[PDB]
């Protein structure tokens, strides 16, 4: 159901765009219901254990189920009062004192009731955690992926330059375990990023001897002492790249003698003959390193220890002892370096006790290392679930790094896993395997909202674990008291500090619908457990090859956080394990199938991707033999049958913001990055019309977000209105016949986070059929499904007497008069009644020193009336604070005595509207304290809220009653047709009298149950709302009532407001410029805006010119349609023109015309096309220059873009033909009014007497060092002296100079500033003394 | 101090002083009762810890306390490592064509709030307000006549404007306050280049000179009229920007025929012919009576009437030129680089007042003529070359032959990418040269009999050949093609962007171009902060010395010569010696000529050319040498400033 | 270098601004130094007329005035 189309683009749809806010919704949806992942998996540290220090045998708490069970205050009421969208966290425990076998406590068991373990905040319908009234939005984290990875560290580390590789195991919840090399090839280890210690110490800590450690890494080489000589187990492959020091011979044949080197040919000769036994000298064995210990069996004396260097003397003792097997290490200087031997050489600890004590001293340096403390500390490092965890994902990722078979395993690391990581690191050091990449997407998980909340809850449970264990261990009473054991403060504060206090939970930038969707789909690399700012570097921030498909290259912002914060792609989606997947069409060797597969970061590199730019046949195979394709991280070529996969759509890459740009391909990437940032800040204008030169994706963007009210169940519209909309379901209702209907409330005239007027308006008319999933009621910055950030302006590219200077915009008076860029704001002014030691501040209308203007705006109580026009100076809420004493100077007492005293003991602190702004009061409010005298206006407003809500609920019940009675009467007229006899009965008679047997009477029983349910639900909802309305309203811990005043203002397009286009075309409005003196053509039509042409050529944003030229073609067909509509029907059913308009796009592909339909139905679509024809140029496969030239025809226009225009003031024609068109501009945020400050004199700070405000005036402008350098350069000593002392921070100098300025003397009369004098006192406060001598 | 509704806000020094007082009091009590050696010594160490923490925490451990996890701010921390000022404000910038050089559009509400005390004093002095409180009530309720009093207050009272990124001395500049009905601060287009300011939502701050000497300092030193020339280089800082230069470029450009002919006139009378149609504008080599004016030796002015073959635009633009100067030949050239040179020569010959009025006249005439021209940027302006596909196919054929050679050994496969990059770079030069040669000349026209050529009036080419933000590389990227794109690793890609901005761009090439845009923005962010980091070290070291002791003796100095890269590259630059004091009579081919301490003037520097190319070495006094004690000699320094 | 040259200076208050304040103030407290203010940076923090441009003559008059004692 749509009365507007517009069509363009060549390539097919294939796969439609998914839910835009799927990642935000699905992540939080996981953390709630499912087992071993979300909420249940969050309590993995409190599923089995919680053993109370081995007291009463063992014992436990044991979690068993939970559930939330509805809300408390709801989302709408949580916006008004300062309270989050909360939901009570119940959880049934079961305290038991069951041991293993016999004695102590004997199987009690309670099955205790559920306890309130804090309160976790729930997500709204469209992804938003409401906290204390504010909207809020939790952005996704892009941290480093858990598991293990070998870092490069290549280049100049410490001069010379020689690789220095290193391994590093990153845990999910535990301590880090690094493993790095040095210049001398020594293996170190870093426990939780600490001081370096020998890697063999960790092996000793896991109960491994020096001989056992030697047999793990290096290969042994046995030597035999027989027949008074030295033999050796020769291995041919081991002698590759080594010089022969002795005569290598076997079986009476000298293969390689002693001198020259051993080549690969000698290895083939040795391997062919099968030589595994040859004689060797004493000097050759001296070079090797002995593996195990060797004691002399004759005397019992130890001849050298493990890992010691051999010698001529040592080998003589070993031969004399009578040992038949001399175990030694082989090694080399290429593929098998002696790293573990060198690490053992510089290792102090020789056993498990010394290793654990050394590790205990390194970790916790202070207390003396004991037996239990040293073992338990090492045990709680990488061998315990409470103090170490790789999760289900990191262990799977660790297995892939080590080349394992299975992907499942334990959380904590084993003894074999550490040795395997060290073995792979040793292989990577030599020449086996390659290094990993940090910038690649394979080692970068997407930690969303669900993971962070469960992680914070895991920390909160760890806090309560020590309290529960200590209390249960000490106490041993027969009574349970399990609900009172676990406190609510620890769990609630853990969740509350993360949700609306910690980083990542930023304010929801809801200027427009695109800003909310872009904010929800954002992904930052910094925050809790990741990057920051000072680190970061060139890598990571730069756009990697794996980003193509996952994230947008252009959408990342400027400044300090450029590269760290990247937006998610359109077709992208988060994987199950944590990685970022991306869709791709399956091509089964030649023919491209209709199926789609989500390829991971690592998985995508293996297969051969293919671009969507290459055209295909009618159905199946490709056109060209060789086309463009991506494979192995490079954009090479391939054969026709070689391609495995294909691109899903043309806009697979890039974000939703970049996709909204019309001619994105024609614009530069630098300007496109600015153009993405230019959007979102586009404020919601009054009556937002649909954009002419569109993309097509804007239709999905508005419907994706919760701004526009989409139809849940399709049917027919019953009652349409500004207040609400009600649609009868009609076609296929629910299972049980419990009435049709579908009430849509639709919020209207509400303030946003950026002070923007958020409202909803009914697009669909009364008595109109509508299908499921369509825009019933539109929202702010939209036009019946299609999004609209601004309004279309008749632009003109030409110079205009220095008005459009360095990217300045020259507007027209017709734009301001029509109210095209008129922004409606909604400010909220507060007025808190405080309570001092002297007395309590009361809100009253009897304010001291006030005339007739008080009672004009304010009421009898002292609050402004709803709908009164206010200005900068008028009082909104009257209030006075008690303050006696005074004293009063002699002149003031005599002055008061002359004109009546009236010196009351009370000051004034009424909530007045700020000087400058002005508007109308929309809605007042009053949050009264619990146990205080309620005001007359407060009771009147509360009575209005109670009456309106009760009438709304009563009318809501009446709407359901009309549908329910119609549904019952429809069912009742099939079997027992009363017909004209019916429709003259009461209410009670209608309920009675049912049908016969079969499916009729049984359905009517459930209808009566649903009718009685609605009757009971009306009283329950009314009683709940009545209790909530007339509640205590407990505010903050200050005192007394408070009064909020929502006043709306309407600002016009003043000269200075920052207005910009869609292709990074930044601008500022210069002057007003009347319609009489503006650029006009042969006809009477003038120009809406006049932009400078010099800006288009400097920055490569040529797509803006394409948007202007195509906009003229879009407007041209609209003028032709308006010409047909005006002066009667004329043609009457002119479908051939509209069919030719839709069809004629170079006769390419992808279009539909009015084949079906009828008269009047076409007139609905034709009336919408009067303003503009509208176009949908996608992004990559957009409208070409030839198609735009074709679009220039039909509606009658110059096939070029140029057009001769008269001046307006003079009336003469311009020399060159100027480029006129329709550019889709938009009024951005910031603007004038807010960005405009001035201050002569105001308040000052207590610490240092320097200009500051906010309460009444604004704070003074800062000079700084850069300004002082310019003042010193020019030689303005008096200007710098006045700015430093008297103008800024001189106590006596400011008042003296101000008195001189009032008298007309000027001068200065300066002195020593308070900033310097405080430094003198601060320096003198210490032991040093500073004194200013005279001369 | 008590905050809002209880909850006091105390400093960390109160906690440190209380801890030191408590430990010292316990130590005093310990030295009185039973005195154990362990207890008394430990309390003394605790008193040392409290006293050390109070003076300066910093190093050893850091004493926490006071709930918060962060350390307490000690006395040393308070003074270890931005001066807010009253009578100031800020607002969004805007263009103001009608304003003069020494003028800036200040808002009515902002100027009223800024000059509060002056308005109160001026009101009470004349009459109207009986007292100061009455003037405050009269000023609060803006009652018409107060605005008239505000006009008198800011008549000859300079307001100091200022930008955010204050690099040089020209960042802060003063101007006469002009009242404007609006909420945005207007500014002069000529002085926008000095501040490095654009109209993309940039805001500037204003400051009012309260003191009498401060107002004189703003007028004499900090004024925009005084700051004509740059401090770094002798050339003009407030030269005509994009819009004005494009209009002056349009005012030249001699197009043959097209309502041309040699219809003679006398200067000012040609303006009547231009406004009344008939004749075109940049038509032909039309003759006209040019009344020139020159001076020599004894100063004065000497007239010189003559019939020079100029254009209608050059004849009309000649009225804007001052009394002095060469005349005709300045306007006869064009508007691009010589537009700034004409202003520099006018400033050197005439003075400050004549050059300032000429700058305002050139800005007004440039803006008006640029409006009358109507130069646009259509789709057909950037005309692509016909031999782009042919050159790309030929370059791809050469690269295919090189790849085919590498397949069968022959050439060095290790360095084949460098030679292939040279082939693509040569193809990029061929596409750039073909696009430039076609877009530069072009055209046909009808010179009397019809059949001729001159230069393409194609908007972008006119913008490119007249400053106006239009380089050769940007124009090459638009119509021609983007060259060798940079990769993330550092190396260049072997397949450059064959397509351009005029044509369609593929997803692969745009993805590759995103790395250049991301790296360009990131490097610009780093280099911007790094420039200020280097400037802080330069300022900290240098900002003690000043020119003092009038002018000391000392002849010795650096022998100034032309920076010769001509040994094996052809590159000369003999503009170093200008406004520099001579060491001592620095010879001449014969005798005499140069004086002892004579500063090389602008005209006297031209006299060095009269001594031929042989004299390319002159000893000059510099700031490196000089026999001054604690400063610098005024002669040894030079002159190069705005003055 | 520029950093090495800027490190050495006569006035302690000027050195206390840019460089490490704890080291400069402690060293200047040991030996009884005194900033006879001729510098620009040291005079700016005190809040007086800078010895350059519109000043200079005021500083030169005060410098000559401090020759008596």
């Amino acid at each position: 159901k749509k009365r507007i189309r517009k069509d363009f683009g060549k390539r097919p749809q294939v796969l439609d765009v998914p839910y835009l806010l799927s990642i935000q919704l699905d992540s939080f949806q996981k953390f709630i219901e499912q087992d071993p992942e979300g909420q249940y998996g969050l309590e993995a540290a409190f599923r089995s254990v919680f053993p109370i220090q081995s007291y009463s045998g063992n014992s436990e708490l044991q979690y068993v189920s939970y559930r939330l069970g509805e809300p408390v205050f709801d989302v709408q009421e949580c916006q008004i009062r300062g309270v989050t969208y909360s939901a009570p966290l119940r959880v049934k425990l079961r305290l038991v004192i069951y041991e293993r076998e016999a004695p102590e406590g004997t199987v009690k068991d309670i099955k205790e009731q559920e306890v309130y373990m804090g309160e976790i905040p729930l997500m709204t319908d469209n992804g938003t955690f409401v906290i204390n009234g504010t909207e809020r939005v939790i952005v996704s984290q892009l941290h480093r992926s858990p598991g293990v990875f070998f870092d490069s560290d290549k280049g100049k580390t410490h001069s010379s330059g020689k690789v220095l590789y290193n391994a590093r195991i990153i845990p999910y919840r535990g301590s880090w375990l690094d493993f790095e090399f040095d210049p001398k090839d020594n293996l170190f280890v870093r426990i939780d990023r600490r001081r370096k210690l020998p890697a063999t110490i960790i092996l000793r800590a896991l109960n491994y001897t020096t001989e056992q450690i030697l047999d793990l890494f290096f290969e042994k080489v046995i030597f035999e002492i027989r027949d008074n000589k030295l033999q050796m187990e020769l291995v041919p492959e081991r002698l590759r790249g080594e010089t022969a020091s002795f005569d290598i011979e076997a079986n009476g044949k000298v293969y390689v003698e002693k001198g020259r080197r051993i080549t690969a040919r000698h290895i083939r000769q040795l391997e062919k003959d099968d030589v595994k036994l040859i004689e060797v000298p004493v000097e050759y064995i001296a070079g090797k390193v002995v593996a195990k210990d060797y004691i002399d069996e004759s005397t019992g004396e130890l001849i050298c220890a493990a890992n010691m260097e051999l010698s001529l003397d040592l080998l003589a003792k070993l031969s004399q002892s009578g040992h038949k097997r001399i175990e030694t290490l082989f090694t080399n200087d290429l593929d098998h370096g002696p790293y573990i031997s060198e690490t053992l050489r510089v290792d102090p600890t020789n056993d498990r006790l010394s290793a654990l004590v050394e590790i205990y001293r390194m970790m916790r340096p202070g207390e003396p290392p004991t037996r239990e403390a040293a073992e338990s500390l090492f045990e709680n490092l990488f061998f315990s679930e409470d103090r170490y965890d790789l999760s289900a994902v990191g262990r799977m990722k660790f297995n892939r790094s080590l080349l394992r078979e299975e992907i499942e395993g334990s959380g904590i690391l084993s003894k074999d896993d550490i040795i395997d990581v060290m073995k792979k690191l040793i292989d990577i050091r030599n020449g086996k395997g390659e290094v990993d990449d940090i910038d690649h997407l394979g080692n970068r998980r997407i930690r969303s909202v669900g993971e962070m909340a469960e992680n914070q809850f895991r920390v909160g449970l760890v806090r309560v674990e020590r309290a529960v264990k200590e209390r249960l261990s000490l106490g041993d009473l027969d009574t349970l008291m399990p609900q009172d054991m676990i406190n609510a403060k620890p769990i609630s504060a853990a969740v509350k500090e993360f949700f609306g206090s910690s980083q990542l939970s930023q304010f929801m930038d809801q200027n427009n619908p695109l800003s909310e969707i872009t904010h929800k789909r954002r992904i930052s690399a910094l925050g809790p457990g990741g990057l920051t700012r000072e680190r970061a570097g060139f890598e990571v921030r730069d756009v990697h090859p794996t980003h193509y498909g996952r994230v947008c290259p252009i959408e990342t912002p400027e400044g300090p956080n450029i590269g760290l914060i990247n937006s998610l792609s359109v077709y992208a989606q988060t994987n199950e394990y944590g990685f970022l997947e991306t869709p791709y069409r399956k091509v089964t060797d030649g023919v491209v199938t209709d199926e789609i597969h989500y390829l991971s970061a690592i998985e995508e590199g293996n297969y051969v991707i293919a671009q969507a730019n290459s055209n295909l046949d009618e159905e199946g195979h490709f056109v060209e033999d060789l086309v463009t394709c991506r494979s192995k991280g490079e954009s090479s070529l391939f054969s026709r049958d070689q391609v495995d996969y294909m691109d899903v759509s043309t806009q697979q890459v890039v974000s939703v913001g970049a996709s909204l740009i019309p001619f994105l391909e024609h614009d530069d990437a630098n300007r496109a990055l600015m153009g993405a940032n230019m959007q979102r800040q586009a404020v919601p204008t009054l009556r937002a019309d649909k954009p002419l030169v569109g993309t097509g994706m804007e239709r999905a963007v508005a419907v994706d977000s919760g701004v526009t009210a989409v139809a849940k169940r399709g049917g027919v519209v019953q009652y349409v209105d500004a207040s609400r909309i009600v649609i009868k379901v009609n076609e296929d209702e629910m299972y049980p016949g419990e009435a049709g209907i579908d009430i849509y409330n639709l919020t209207k005239y509400t303030r946003s986070n950026q002070n923007t007027c958020i409202n909803q308006m009914p697009c669909v008319s009364l008595g109109e059929p509508v299908e499921r999933g369509d825009v019933l009621a539109d929202g702010p910055s939209t036009d019946l499904g299609e999004l609209a950030l601004g309004q279309n302006m008749r632009v003109a590219f030409m110079p205009w007497n220095g008005y459009n200077f360095e990217d300045s915009i020259l507007v027209s008076e017709r734009v301001v008069q029509e109210d095209r860029f008129t922004t409606i704001h909604i400010q909220e002014l507060a007025c808190v009644s405080r309570d001092t030691k002297l007395g309590p501040e009361e809100i009253t209308a009897d304010i001291p020193n006030v005339g007739e203007a008080a009672l004009s705006k304010l009421d009898e109580s002292g609050i402004v009336y709803i709908g009164a026009e206010v200005t900068g100076g008028d009082i909104l809420v009257g209030k006075v604070t008690p303050k006696g004493e005074t004293q009063l100077t002699p002149e003031e007492k005599l002055l008061r005595a002359i004109f009546g005293e009236k010196a009351s003991d009370v000051k004034d602190s009424s909530l007045r509207v700020p000087n400058g702004v002005s508007g109308t009061v929309i809605d007042v409010q009053v949050f009264t304290r619990d146990g205080v005298e309620k005001d007359k206006r407060a009771l009147e407003i509360e009575e209005m809220q109670l009456k309106q809500a009760k009438k709304d609920l009563s009318e809501e019940l009446q709407i359901l009653e009309a549908g329910l009675f119609s549904r019952i009467r429809a069912v009742l007229v099939a079997g027992g047709v009363e017909a004209e006899k019916l429709d003259k009965l009461p209410r009670d008679r209608w309920l009675e009298l049912g049908l016969t047997d079969e499916e009729k009477q049984n359905q009517l029983e459930q209808l009566a149950e649903q009718y009685d349910e609605l009757k009971h639900e009306f009283e329950k909802k009314l009683e709940a709302k009545r209790r909530k309305i007339t509640q205590g309203d407990d505010l903050a811990p200050g005192v007394l009532k408070i009064v909020k005043v929502y006043l709306a203002v309407k600002r016009r397009i003043q000269p200075g407001d920052k207005m910009a286009g869609r292709h990074g075309n930044k601008g500022v409005i210069s002057k007003i410029n009347p319609i009489e003196d503006m650029p006009y053509d042969e006809n009477g039509t003038p120009v809406d805006i006049v932009l400078n042409p010099l800006g288009v050529p400097s920055r490569m944003n040529i797509g803006q010119i394409l948007e202007t030229h195509l906009g003229m073609a879009a407007k041209g067909i609209g003028d032709k349609i308006n010409a047909m509509l005006k002066q009667q029907q004329e043609v009457a059913k002119l479908r051939e023109f509209i069919q030719r308009a839709y069809d004629l796009g170079a006769d390419v592909r992808q279009k539909v015309d009015l084949s079906t339909f009828s008269d009047e139905e076409v007139m609905r679509l034709a009336e919408n096309l009067r303003k503009g024809m509208p176009i949908a140029t996608p992004v990559f496969d957009g409208a070409k220059e030839a198609e735009i030239k074709e679009l220039l025809k039909l509606g009658d226009l110059p096939t070029s873009g140029q057009i001769r225009l008269y001046d307006g003031r003079t009336g003469e024609q311009f020399e060159r033909p100027v480029t006129v068109g329709y550019m889709y501009m938009l009024k951005l945020n910031h603007l004038v009014d807010d960005k405009m400050h001035a201050r002569s004199t105001g308040s000052y700070s207590l610490v240092t007497q320097q200009p500051l405000g906010g309460k009444a005036q604004f704070g003074g402008q800062r000079f700084g060092e850069m300004e002082v350098w310019a003042l010193e350069a020019y030689g303005a000593a008096y200007t710098l002296q006045e700015m430093l002392t008297v103008k800024s921070d001189d106590v006596n100098g400011r008042t003296k100079m101000y008195k001189n300025i009032v008298d007309g003397n000027h001068q200065m009369e300066p002195g020593m500033p308070e900033s310097f004098n405080v430094l003198l006192k601060e320096i003198r406060s210490l032991g040093i003394n500073i004194e200013l001598e005279d001369e | 101090v008590p905050l809002d509704g209880g909850r006091f806000a105390t400093s960390d020094l109160n906690d440190l002083y209380r801890r030191v007082i408590n430990r010292n009091n316990r130590l005093k009590r310990l030295l009185d009762l039973a005195a154990p050696d362990i207890i008394v010594r430990n309390e003394k160490r605790m008193l040392q810890e409290a006293v050390d923490a109070l003076l300066d925490n910093g190093r050893r451990g850091r004493a926490i306390t006071g709930s918060n996890k962060r350390p307490l701010k000690s006395l040393a921390d308070m003074i270890k490592g931005g001066k807010r000022v009253d009578y100031s404000g800020r607002s969004v910038i805007t263009v103001g064509p009608y304003l003069r050089l020494h003028q800036c559009g200040l808002p009515k509400k902002m100027a009223l709030e800024l000059f509060k005390p002056f308005i109160y004093g001026k009101l009470e002095l004349r009459g109207l307000a009986t007292t100061i409180k009455a003037a405050k009530k009269m000023v609060e309720r803006e009652e018409a006549v107060v605005w008239d009093i505000l006009d008198e207050v800011i008549r000859e009272h300079p307001v100091l404007l200022n930008r955010a990124p204050t690099l040089h001395r020209l960042g802060i500049q003063a101007f006469e306050p002009v009242l404007i009905e609006g909420k945005a601060i207007q500014l002069h287009p000529l002085v926008c280049a000095a501040y490095n300011a654009d109209f993309d939502g940039d805001q500037m701050a204003v400051h009012v000179p309260l003191t009498l000497e401060a107002q004189l300092e703003a007028r004499a030193l900090m004024m925009s009229t005084n700051n004509i020339l740059s401090p770094a280089n002798g050339e003009p800082i407030i030269v005509p920007s994009q819009d004005v230069v494009l209009g002056l470029y349009y005012m030249t450009r001699d197009c043959v025929n097209a309502k041309g002919e040699g219809m003679v006139l006398t200067g000012p009378k040609e303006a009547e012919r231009l406004y009344r149609s008939g004749l075109a504008s940049l038509h032909a080599r039309v003759k006209v009576r040019i009344t020139e004016y020159e001076k020599d030796a004894n100063g004065e002015l000497v007239a010189k009437t003559s019939l020079k073959d100029t254009t209608v635009g050059r004849a009309i633009l000649w009225m804007i030129v001052p009394k002095g100067l060469p005349y005709s030949i300045v306007n006869q050239a064009l508007g691009k680089k010589a537009i700034s040179k004409m202003l520099n020569t006018c400033y050197r010959i005439l003075g400050l007042k004549p050059t300032v009025i000429f700058a305002d006249q050139i800005m007004y005439t440039g803006f008006a003529y640029a409006a009358r021209s109507g130069a646009s940027v259509g789709i057909d302006d950037m005309v692509i070359p016909e031999k782009k596909h042919e050159i790309i196919s030929e370059a791809e054929a050469e690269v295919a032959e090189i790849q085919e050679q590498f397949q069968s050994g022959l050439v060095t496969a290790g360095e084949r990418y460098n030679k292939v990059i040279d082939i693509w770079a040569a193809a990029n030069d061929r596409v750039s040269k073909a696009m430039m040669d076609n877009l530069q000349t072009e055209t046909v026209i009808n010179r009397d009999g019809q059949e001729e050529k001159q230069v393409s009036f194609n908007s972008i080419y006119m913008m490119a050949d007249s400053g106006a933000r239009g380089s050769a590389a940007q124009i090459r990227q638009l119509a021609g093609m983007r060259g060798l794109m940079a990769k993330p690793d550092g190396s260049i890609i072997e397949t450059p962007i064959t397509a351009n901005f005029r044509e369609g761009l593929n997803v692969l090439q745009y993805f590759i171009s995103t790395h250049g845009a991301r790296k360009g923005l990131a490097d610009t962010a780093l280099k911007t902060a790094n420039s200020g980091y280097l400037t802080r070290r330069l300022v900290d070291v240098a900002q003690d010395l000043v020119v003092t002791e009038d002018d000391c003796g000392t002849h010795e100095g650096i022998m100034m010569t032309p920076v010769i890269e001509g040994g094996d590259v052809k590159e000369p630059l003999r503009d170093r010696v200008l406004g520099r004091v001579t060491a001592e009579d620095v010879l001449k081919p014969g005798t005499a000529d140069i004086l002892v301490p004579r500063n090389t003037l602008l005209h006297e520097q031209w006299c060095d050319l009269l001594e031929e190319n042989s004299v390319d070495a002159v000893k000059v006094r510099s700031v490196v040498s000089c026999d001054t004690d604690f400063g610098v000699c005024a002669h040894c320094y030079g002159r190069d400033l705005a003055r | 270098g520029i950093t090495k040259a800027s490190l050495a200076t006569e006035s302690f208050i000027s050195a206390a601004s840019f460089q490490e304040t704890t080291r400069v103030l402690t060293e200047a407290a040991v030996a009884g130094k005194r900033d006879e203010l001729r510098g620009l940076k040291e005079n700016v923090i005190v809040g007086r007329l800078i010895p350059a441009g519109t000043g200079y003559a005021y500083h030169q008059d005060r410098m000559r005035r401090r020759a008596a004692g």
